[PDB]
């Protein structure tokens, strides 16, 4: 039960961190998605939507402009940025901006999700995980952050 | 105040400070060590965001605290 026996420092009321020690590849299956800048959302929609389609991913960014109407005020990666609501949604509802980390916490709030960011070396061996939410891991939604700049969608094995 | 920071891969930081020392010191310290710009780090003791305008012993941060350093991810 490795992934179950991972340990989780919470570092927010809706985010946690880890330091694991695995290849990717074992424990998950890594579905490719593409490289037009909206992946995060990409890779969201092909785990969470049921009908899979190349523009899947603007369900996704939509039901983040719901959620950041309702969280982005309060929400503490937010408060780093000097980016208020109607700022926030112009830049992120545009196309090839990068989602991830703000976004997937706002996601897990509003779509009663829990959502794990897995971090990779170029070897598929994880360096580092974030977790948004305290739910189970085997139905939490599985996300592959490879470099610091691209996300691919991962489903359990 | 040899408090140390931890990092999303797991890196950690031991830094020299005081306690006197507020956050946007600290936050200064790392990016003379590490590079990383003040306006892209989170601190957090605890479970709770540290502000820049408030002092160490104010979140009663003391010898061999470990904070956590949080950064936003996007790809
Ligand atoms: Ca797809
Ligand atoms: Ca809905
Ligand atoms: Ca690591």
């Amino acid at each position: 039960d490795f992934l179950e026996g991972i340990t989780w420092d919470s570092v927010s009321d809706i985010q946690s961190v880890s330091n694991p020690s695995f290849t990717i590849t074992d424990y998950f299956e890594v579905v490719r998605q593409p490289a037009d800048g909206n992946c995060f959302y990409h890779s969201l929609a092909e785990l969470y939507i049921p009908n899979k389609s190349d523009h899947a991913y603007r369900l996704v960014k939509n039901e983040l402009r719901e959620a950041a109407e309702k969280y982005f005020p309060t929400e503490p990666e937010a408060a780093a940025t000097g980016m208020r609501l109607d700022e926030y949604l112009d830049t992120a509802l545009r196309d090839n901006e990068w989602g991830g980390s703000l976004e997937a916490a706002m996601l897990s709030r509003h779509l009663g999700l829990t959502v794990v960011i897995w971090l990779v070396d170029g070897s598929n061996r994880v360096v580092g995980a974030t977790r948004f939410g305290k739910g189970s891991l085997k139905t939490a939604l599985h996300l592959l952050h490879s470099g610091l700049t691209h996300f691919d969608a991962l489903r359990l094995l | 105040m040899q408090i140390f920071v931890k990092t999303l891969t797991g890196k950690t930081i031991t830094l020299e400070v005081e306690p006197s020392d507020t956050i946007e010191n600290v936050k200064a310290k790392i990016q003379d060590k590490e590079g990383i710009p003040p306006d892209q780090q989170r601190l957090i003791f605890a479970g709770k965001q540290l502000e820049d305008g408030r002092t160490l012993s104010d979140y009663n941060i003391q010898k061999e605290s470990t904070l956590h350093l949080v950064l936003r991810l996007r790809g």
